[PDB]
RNA sequence: CUGCGCGCGCGCUACACUGACAGAGCCAGCGAGUACUCCCUUGGCCGAGAGGCCCGGGUAAUCUUGUUAAACUCUGUCGUGCUGGGGAUAGAGCAUUGCAAUUAUUGCUCUUCAACGAGGAAU
């Protein structure tokens, strides 16, 4: 299930760097599904093959394990600086502000 | 006159413009009276856990 | 609220509890109609079950 | 049979245990008592005097028979109306140095403790103990 | 009692729906009956509608009735019009002084058939409950400001408008003495009102004169003794209570005997004085633009 | 002088209560709107009439 | 003191013993309440009081608030005396609101302790 999440959030993680076609279902789950793992292209095999410390078990791992997790951080702590703008600790303030 | 006498034009911190920071405006949530919520019927019953 | 019916009959008053008054319920009453949060009077034997695993 | 203080009537109670924080000697009474009014809602002082084991017994019973109390909910209840002369009357809350002091008292003497877990003041296990047994003590004289 | 009263105001409100839908289409109607009368070619739109022409053929003798005036309008008060005498009673607001219980004492002798009630400690749902109990066509709610009225509160019941309006310039029946002012007549007054032309001047009109009893026609022209008189300049209705002998064929003395009022409707509402909810038909717009230019009634 | 000397509070055009002095609005003639219908004053015409 | 045309009107508080005071009992109902903010505020200390202070729950049948409201009920004190009825006027002090409190915003303390002994004719 999180796996179905991410591969329906895979524009997010390349963020912007590649987009995908947009395709939003109800349900992400498809009825008939398997997890499978890239054997091997013969003909390259020196950069198009992850090695062993990089080989991780779900595809959530490999996310995590990637880089710009700290670039999701950013963009999520800008999202929650435009959404706690001005909803209530901003009224609590003012309301200090009035009654001191 | 005011290079040759010296006095500074007259400026009000107030009047002068600035950038104004407006945080998004959200508003509390509805607030039902305890009386009109025990009063109103079954179909329109407010159900909070 | 001012039109409303006071001999109305709906099937579901027989497995709500109603909003009540202020005397019935006590000082815990607001007029919302209280809903259950999914929890349930859990059987012995289940809890028997629950608390070896435990 | 067994026993609590609500089976017992606030006016015999409340003056047995009077009569009983005062028999005992330790209370701690300030010393600004006597030289004190109650509230500013208030003409005269007191006429029993020495009278702050009064409102002790008519505190830690209010405490008992409830979860927690703070200085400004006693300060409300043991309040009343002020006469603002030829101006009309309005409620006035009572002296909270009054109230901390007698709970401060009655905590020291170990009959009701702090309650910061919820705020307040909650009785004893102790106080649950003297209260009942005073209780009891106030029905074996009738 | 109470299901009652709001089934058959709620039936009123449908109604009025149905008739706003149904004027839109006979005022198609009338142009089809004026033109086969006279003969002048009609709209396209209209002449080759067959719907309209086949309840045309059925609905004729309403709109002749309503030409003639032989059949009335689906009103509040058209129901009981000149049938009873409507009973009406005047209240203070909650703790009265004594000149607003003496001046509620003058506008209850104002109306012939009326009567006053102490509020005392009287909750306005269970005072318009007991309106609705006692079958009251008219409530009269009073306010003062100190010792001097400043609004009244005309209702109509079971279901009907109120008039609320702010009250200026009164002058009392009890500030003059005794040997001058008297026991005033109670006969059944006549009523003249001056200045009211537009449907919602001729709406307070209706809403004014429903509160008196009717008239008996038969030598009505010469006899009685008493009028009242309701005259409006620049919608505020100014109001003055006349007693008056016929001296001769060509002349009349006047004797001003009641109270003086000009007052200012200020909220007319679809509904009785309980509902502060009520959809409201007119309110004094101030604070707009045009408002003061704009002059209704 | 009187051009580099201060505006009056009637020349400034955002005049507080602390600008002026006591009761100075009642020297001054000025125009403004005024809110709603008057009522009409009953006058001896009018009782005539 | 509004309003109407030292004079007037609506009022508040009283002249006490069906009371004042002091303990003590202890009971409502209609309300309201803080976002781009300082609203309704419990409890903990400090303070005689007014208040201060540290936290805290509430955009609310959820927290204030059971709004423990006042007359009222009881056990006392006072004893008909302008008396402890009454609390005007006045001095001195401490606080809170507010940029500002003098012509005293309001709050508390001490003191000062006026008229008023049921209102007349009338209405």
């Amino acid at each position: 299930k999180r796996d179905l999440q991410l591969l329906r959030m895979r524009d997010v993680v390349a963020m912007g760097k590649q987009f995908f076609k947009k395709d939003n279902r109800k349900d992400f789950v498809p009825e008939y599904c398997q997890v499978g793992t890239i054997i091997a292209g013969a003909t390259d095999g020196v950069s198009g093959r992850l090695t062993r410390k990089e080989r991780k078990r779900t595809i959530v791992e490999e996310v995590l394990s990637s880089d710009s997790v700290s670039k999701y951080k950013r963009k999520y702590h800008e999202i929650q600086e435009h959404k706690k703008s001005g909803r209530k600790g901003y009224y609590k303030k003012l309301m200090a502000a009035r009654k001191r | 006159i005011r290079r040759a006498e010296n006095i500074p034009t007259p400026q009000n911190p107030n009047s002068t413009y600035r950038k104004i920071e407006r945080p998004e405006r959200h508003f509390n949530p509805l607030r039902v009276p305890k009386n009109l919520a025990a009063e109103l019927p079954f179909k329109s019953q407010i159900v909070q856990t | 609220a001012a039109e409303r019916n006071e001999d109305e009959f709906y099937f579901g008053m027989m497995s709500r509890k109603g909003p009540g008054s202020a005397l019935t319920r006590g000082k815990g009453f607001t007029g919302t109609v209280d809903g259950d949060r999914g929890n349930k009077a859990l059987s012995v034997e289940t809890v028997r079950l629950l608390k070896t695993q435990d | 049979g067994g026993v609590t203080v609500r089976d017992v009537d606030a006016h015999k109670f409340v003056a047995a245990y009077a009569a009983f924080l005062k028999r005992q000697g330790k209370l701690p009474v300030p010393g600004w008592v006597d030289t004190v009014k109650t509230g500013n809602a208030k003409e005269l002082p007191p006429q029993d005097i020495d009278w702050w084991y009064i409102r002790a017994a008519s505190v830690a019973r209010h405490v008992y028979l409830r979860k927690t109390v703070g200085v400004g909910r006693l300060r409300k209840v043991h309040g009343s109306a002020k006469n603002r002369g030829t101006r009309p009357s309005h409620h006035v809350d009572a002296s909270g140095s009054v109230d901390r002091k007698i709970m401060q008292a009655l905590e020291k003497i170990q009959v009701l403790e702090k309650d910061e877990e919820r705020g307040g003041r909650r009785i004893t296990q102790q106080g649950q103990r003297d209260l009942d047994r005073i209780a009891q003590t106030v029905a074996e004289a009738d | 009692m109470l299901r009652k009263q709001a089934r058959q105001r709620r039936d009123y409100l449908y109604r009025r729906a149905l008739l706003l839908r149904d004027a839109e289409i006979a005022e198609k109607r009338a142009k089809l009956r004026a033109a086969l009368a006279s003969g002048k070619p009609l709209d396209p739109k209209i002449a080759n509608d067959k719907e309209l022409r086949k309840d045309f053929d059925y609905d004729v003798s309403r709109d002749i009735a309503k030409e003639q005036g032989e059949i009335d309008i689906d009103d509040e008060y058209s129901e009981l019009s000149g049938i009873v005498d409507p009973r009406v009673l005047v209240t203070t607001s909650r703790d009265p002084s004594s000149r607003l219980m003496a001046f509620s004492k003058e506008i209850r002798l104002m109306f012939p058939t009326a009567i006053r009630l102490n509020r005392g400690n009287l909750i306005l749902p269970d005072l318009v409950m007991s309106a609705q109990r006692e079958r009251l066509s008219d409530i009269i709610l009073l306010h003062e400001h100190r010792g001097t009225p400043t609004a009244i509160t005309i209702s109509h019941f079971p279901h009907g408008p109120t008039l609320m309006a702010s009250l200026h310039n009164v002058v009392l029946r009890a500030d003059i003495p005794k040997s001058i002012k008297g026991t005033v007549s109670e006969s059944y007054p006549h009523l003249i009102f001056e200045g009211f032309r537009t449907p919602l001047g001729q709406r307070v009109v209706k809403i004014l004169k429903h509160l008196f009893p009717p008239r008996d026609p038969t030598n009505n022209a010469k006899s009685g003794n008493r009028v009242i008189t309701f005259v409006n300049q620049d919608d505020c209705i100014e109001v003055r209570h006349h007693v008056y002998v016929r001296t001769n064929y060509n002349s009349v003395e006047l004797s001003e005997v009641g109270p003086r009022f000009t007052m200012r409707p200020f909220s007319i509402t679809m509904g009785t004085l309980e509902n502060k909810d009520a959809d409201v038909e007119w309110h004094l717009s101030q604070y707009t633009r045009t408002g003061r230019k704009k002059n209704y009634f | 002088a009187e051009l580099v000397a201060k505006r009056a509070w009637t020349l400034a055009g955002e005049a507080t209560a602390a600008d002026r002095p006591v009761n100075s609005l009642l020297g001054e003639d000025m125009e403004f709107d005024h809110v709603g219908k008057p009522v009409p004053v009953v006058t001896e015409e009018v009782s005539e009439s």
